[PDB]
């Protein structure tokens, strides 16, 4: 699991810095470390298996897992020592094991109290948090481990102190060149009594805090309330620069189904707890205790009654006109993702939910809404193309990466007009990736294959399918102009047609 | 900068006495008393003087009554509980004790001897006694974080 | 924001095939124009901007030929690639010939670099609500390609031939169409070419197309450093951030966390793996996530793995707060990865029922329910037609109007009910709400009103499925119930008074100091401020 990266130097066991770190020795950091974390610890930090075990040259996994919940400061506190010294081995051995046996994503929190000192000359490895700049001959290596893990912020040396040998570059950019995690947490300066508990004190308030929201479609009359608050989630930044409010234009509009949902991305967790109230809107009252107050029906969300049958999701009003497309697990009654979020705005409509600002037909349409094999259809919106498994992927990193991905997209992409299964789902996701892209194997394999299944399926469909062939020919031959008249683009292949009397 | 203080009783009469006094921006009520001899409308001070039909608490933050005199605490439980003042009261123990019984007489007087349609009753006395706050000799204590 | 012909004069072989990765027909040749060679990199390039934001628009191309325009299309329906493709590839389709058409630069060199921001009549919105922007724009493109050919200048000719020839039919300086008459710029390059063979190629050549644009170039080795170290500052600096996760459990798969969760917290790379399951309580709900836009887009982890992952959810196999190694899901439009909790979250042990109602929903039969697809039809629309007519009227008020008086809350569900639990509740909004509606329906709610007060204990026909003996009271609260028909929003179904005679029951240190101390000050008397000579009328209302 996720391992503390501790240093494996001599001096550990001794006091930081040439001279010193910063107020009294280690243990009294240790000691207000412990005094002023140990509210937060104990409540947030109970399930991080962290181990104060000795190490020669790097942290390794060696000792059994242990629950170290209020136990951090003593890994620095009256610590062990060993026979070694591996200057090397401190940080990016340490951050390699990381993230080899314990991943980019794990709960670490290194905490500790290490010297991190640099040679006394020519000798600075700063290669082992700023790869990036420094030291670029190891830049093609797994340094500087770009991954999430726990900050190591070494304000040791003073800059205007180290700066009289022009060693204060040295000394100070280490906590800032570290990944560059949100802000550069790095003091250059003095050092006093409070700095020991500063970084430990950025988490201090940063557990929970309070919020309201509440998700409902429309007025309703059975609205589920929220009152514990979330983590903090955002879709956009021009929409949530400061905290979220309610207009006074509620709509509710939508079909819901998880037939043609699929996993869409979430970034928001607006979960609706599971109680029935009057129109006030009060609590009612919201080892188990909703089984208790849970016998009596509950609205929770859409989705709560069809999460087991078929996995609906919760959609939530992103607006009048305009809504999202939301996921949620296979899961009955577990978790159900029940959670409800909008995609995030962007030039283009929605990441996966299709062009939804936009009011068309309602219920008398020429293709039924319902669909027979999760075709492209208003019940649930969806947007026209597929995933990138099926087909309409592009991914052009190189030839033969363009190449494989070109054929994985046009694979099953290639479908003749015989299975109303599929008429509208892939019809035209053949050709146009296929020429659009210049795909060798899709023109050789593909192609030939659907022209094949194309000349032996039935061909009596409407003439904007079946007759447009005869003059292609002749359109091709006479294209010798190449002027603007010669060709029409406005609008691509839709699956409606016009009502106009045939004379 | 300016202490202005307005007297809107006992200026230059004897009863009713309830003064202002506007010190640093701390209005402060130095007395409630109730006049003797005047039949209706003018027993109590005038708190009209003070933005009526509004919340008293607002503008007073101290009111305080030198002893148990009826022309210097008689008017308080209308002045509290009827215009709607829920700030302190300071007055002495003594005066503490004293003061509802006073009070209680002078009300027996209004609605047994007297009419009784715009004065206060026992309940609406008591309710008064709540928001007091007893003060000892020479005991500086600090009702606001400024004034003492 | 111009791209040359495809002019056959020089031509340069890469020995590019297809990457195989599992271990009779005519093959169609693999030969590809210079600008289509040049055009195929573009996908990697916007892999970097992709971080910052991954459902924003796309970049196409165009180029001068035969179909020599900027003709683009920036509406909500033609945003995706189905639309747009047929509009960057007019100069011709992929078919594998000798074309000597578009050779000329003569076809047409005016509105040349207008296929990067030019708005187009497919949407009905305005710039400013588009995206406007002025001379920084994030739809601005400019001119970066590492492609083989015989030499830089051999392309040089038809933007040459196509920049003389405009200038020389200069008489309408002054007239345009929509955009803007671009006249001379300088375009910043980078270098990037895909990895495979030795640096058998151009190190630091430039090609120039105009007098305007002349680039530089400079020796700088592709991967090792331009995706290796320029995408880690793009990235952290573009308020997102990249994790390193297994590409094959056991070409590069690369997650994607954000840097709350880091902030929050306080040679094969080794991760775990495990395969979904149609039961399994592995699967919860993302609070946080990033956007994943890793160079090897197409890697073999790409089709294949999402093959079997059609059912949306997530396994994870934990040793012995749960954290995951790996995740793969196709949007359609970009690809995203989600991580662990990070914050106090309860995900571990959550607020799960794991009882009652919530998997046994079928109290709402399909067989006759399927009247609602009319009064709640409002659903997002992908293609409209020429006119629409009909009872109806605009989506601004009416349609969340409608839906509130058909489908505002429509719960149905056993666990609990005692308001509408009749056995004669047939008349409920499966049959009843329809366009032509009747008397009859109303009438039997009516009826059912007051026979649902008079009988509750038994049971009806169909499958029904504080101490005890406390129903003495349930046929009191039941005529207590049935007084209230005509409240609420239940205008058909009110009754006043129907049988209820039978067995119904009835109910200057001095300036700045004294400026404080006055600027922080309390409301005045009414009386003071309207006294005279500082004094006032007491008791003016006598
Ligand atoms: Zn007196």
């Amino acid at each position: 699991p996720t391992v503390v990266v501790m240093d494996v130097s001599l001096s550990m066991t001794r006091p930081v810095s040439i001279e010193g770190s910063e107020e009294y020795q280690r243990k009294h950091l240790a000691a207000h470390g412990l005094t002023m974390l140990f509210e937060h610890m104990a409540t947030n930090y109970k399930l991080e298996f962290t181990a104060l075990v000795v190490f020669s040259s790097l942290w390794e996994l060696m000792v059994p897992f242990t629950r170290d919940y209020n136990t951090l400061q003593e890994a620095l506190s009256n610590m062990d020592d060993y026979d070694k010294t591996c200057l090397e081995s401190a940080l990016v051995g340490v951050c390699n094991i990381v993230q080899q046996e314990w991943g980019g994503a794990i709960p670490c929190q290194v905490v500790l109290v290490t010297d991190g000192c640099l040679g006394i000359g020519r000798g600075s490895l700063r290669h082992s948090l700023a790869t990036q700049n420094q030291r670029s001959e190891s830049n093609r290596f797994p340094l500087p481990f770009p991954f999430p893990s726990k900050l190591y912020i070494m304000c040791m040396a003073n800059l205007e102190e180290l700066q009289s040998t022009d060693s204060l570059e040295c000394l100070e950019r280490l906590i800032d060149l570290n990944n560059g995690e949100g802000q550069i947490f790095t003091i250059d300066g003095p050092l006093c009594l409070k700095n020991v508990q500063s970084m430990f004190g950025k988490l201090i308030d940063l557990a929970y805090t309070p919020f309201h929201a509440v998700l409902k479609c429309g007025h309703l009359t059975a609205d589920v309330q929220v009152f514990p608050r979330p983590e903090p989630f955002v879709v956009d930044e021009e929409i949530d620069p400061i905290p979220k409010v309610i207009n006074t234009d509620l709509e509710i509009v939508g079909f819901i189904d998880i037939a043609d949902i699929s996993s869409p991305p979430v970034l928001s967790r607006h979960l609706v707890l599971p109680i029935a109230l009057n129109k006030e809107g009060d609590e009612v009252g919201t080892n188990s205790a909703n089984q208790i107050a849970g016998k009596i029906p509950n609205f929770c969300v859409l989705l709560h009654g069809s999460l087991k049958v078929e996995g609906m999701v919760a959609i939530v009003q992103l607006g009048p006109e305009w809504h999202g497309m939301l996921y949620s697990q296979a899961d009955s009654k577990k978790k159900s993702n029940l959670m409800m979020s909008l995609f995030e705005p962007g030039p283009e409509p929605l990441p996966w939910l299709g062009k939804m600002a936009q009011l068309g037909p309602i219920s008398d349409a020429k293709e039924n809404p319902y669909g027979e094999d999760d075709n492209k259809s208003p019940f649930p919106l969806q947007p026209k193309n597929k995933r990138s498994y099926a087909q309409n992927v592009t991914v052009w990193i190189k030839p033969s990466g363009l190449q494989t991905d070109v054929q994985k997209i046009l694979r099953n992409a290639r479908k003749l007009p015989e299975k109303t299964q599929t008429f509208y789902k892939e019809l035209n996701r053949l050709r146009k990736a296929a020429l659009a892209f210049g795909f060798l194997d899709l023109l050789k394999g593909v192609a030939d294959m659907l022209e094949r299944e194309c000349t032996l399926l039935p061909e009596t469909a409407h003439p904007d399918a079946a007759f447009q062939l005869t003059h292609a020919a002749q359109q091709l031959k006479l294209a010798s102009t190449g002027t603007s008249e010669y060709a029409a683009y406005d609008q691509n292949i839709t699956p409606l047609h016009t009502d106009f009397s045939g004379s | 900068p300016e202490i202005r203080v307005t007297p809107l009783g006992a200026g230059q009469d004897v009863g009713r006495s309830c003064i202002l006094v506007s010190i640093a921006g701390k209005n402060v009520m130095l007395d409630c008393g109730m006049h003797m001899g005047f039949n209706d409308d003018r027993r109590f001070p005038d708190f009209s003087y003070i933005t009526q039909n509004g919340r008293l608490t607002d503008f007073l933050d101290c009111v305080i009554i030198s002893h148990f005199h009826l022309d210097h605490c008689g008017a308080l439980p209308y002045f509290s509980e009827m215009v709607g003042y829920d700030g302190p009261i300071y007055m002495t123990h003594p005066t503490q004790a004293i003061c509802p019984i006073l009070l209680e007489d002078y009300r027996k007087i209004a609605v047994d001897k007297k009419g009784e349609a715009n004065f206060f009753t026992s309940q609406m006395i008591k309710d008064c006694m709540k928001k007091v706050v007893a003060v000892h000799l020479h005991q500086t204590v600090q009702v606001d974080d400024e004034l003492e | 924001v111009f791209v040359v012909d495809h002019c056959p004069y020089m031509a340069e072989s890469c020995r590019q095939h297809v990457e195989f990765d599992m271990l009779i027909i005519p093959l169609a040749p693999i030969s590809k124009s210079l600008w289509t060679c040049s055009v195929e990199s573009s996908m990697e390039y916007c892999r970097i901007m992709y971080d910052i934001f991954p459902f924003k628009k796309l970049v196409n191309f165009i180029v001068s030929d035969s179909g020599a325009h900027v003709l683009n299309s920036w509406t909500q329906e033609d945003q995706n690639l189905q639309e747009l493709m047929a509009a960057l590839a007019a100069v011709g389709p992929p078919n594998p010939r000798a074309d000597p058409e578009c050779c000329s630069i003569l076809h047409g060199l005016v509105a040349a670099v207008e296929t990067l921001c030019k708005i187009t009549e497919y949407q009905h919105e305005a710039r400013t609500l588009l995206m406007e922007n002025a001379e920084r724009v994030g739809n601005r493109g400019r001119i970066i390609c590492i492609t083989n050919a015989k030499s830089d200048s051999h392309v040089r000719m038809l933007e040459d031939c196509v920049q003389e020839t405009i200038h020389e039919h200069n008489k309408l300086a002054a007239n345009s169409d929509h955009l803007m008459q671009i006249q001379k710029c300088e375009l910043v390059l980078i270098h990037t070419y895909p990895v495979g063979e030795d640096s058998l190629v151009s190190d630091r050549s430039k090609k120039e197309l105009s007098p305007v644009l002349t680039s530089e170039v400079h020796s700088v080795r592709a991967g090792r450093h331009l995706a290796t170290k320029l995408n880690i500052l793009v990235q952290q600096h573009f308020d997102l951030a990249s994790t390193t996760i297994t590409n094959i459990p056991m070409y590069d798969v690369e997650l994607l966390h954000h840097k709350d969760a880091h902030v929050d917290f306080l040679e094969t790379i080794t991760l775990k793996w495990c395969t979904p399951r149609t039961n399994n309580i592995e699967l919860h709900y993302c609070t946080g996530a990033y956007r994943i836009s890793p160079v090897d887009v197409n890697s073999r982890p790409s089709s294949c793995l999402t093959n079997f992952l059609l059912n949306g959810r997530s396994v994870l196999l934990e040793q012995p707060s749960k954290v995951i190694s790996h995740m793969l899901s196709s949007h359609g439009g970009e690809i995203f990865l989600h991580v662990l909790s990070s914050s106090r979250s309860i995900l571990e042990d959550p607020p799960s029922i794991s009882e009652g109602c919530g998997g046994r929903v079928t109290d709402y039969r399909i067989t006759d329910f399927g009247e609602f697809m009319r009064e709640n039809r409002l659903t997002p629309f992908l293609d409209p037609r020429y006119k629409i007519d009909g009872s109806l009227e605009v989506p601004l008020e009416r349609a969340k109007d409608q839906l509130e008086k058909h489908t505002r809350y429509w719960p149905m569900i056993i666990s609990q009910t005692t308001i509408f639990n009749m056995q004669a509740v047939v008349p409920l909004a499966s049959v009843i709400v329809k366009e032509s509606l009747t008397e009859e329906d109303v009438l039997n709610c009516q009826k059912t009103i007051y026979n649902l007060v008079d009988m509750e204990r038994k049971n009806d026909p169909l499958p029904i499925s504080p101490k005890r003996d406390e129903q003495y009271r349930i046929m009191w609260n039941e005529l207590e119930t049935l007084v209230r028909a005509h409240i609420n929003n239940s205008e058909k179904h009110q009754r006043v008074l129907e049988c209820l005679m039978a067995c119904r029951s009835k109910p200057s240190l001095w300036s700045n100091r004294i400026n404080t101390a006055n600027s922080r000050k309390h409301q005045e008397f009414a009386g003071r401020l309207n006294s005279v000579n500082n004094r006032a009328e007491l008791y003016q209302h006598l």
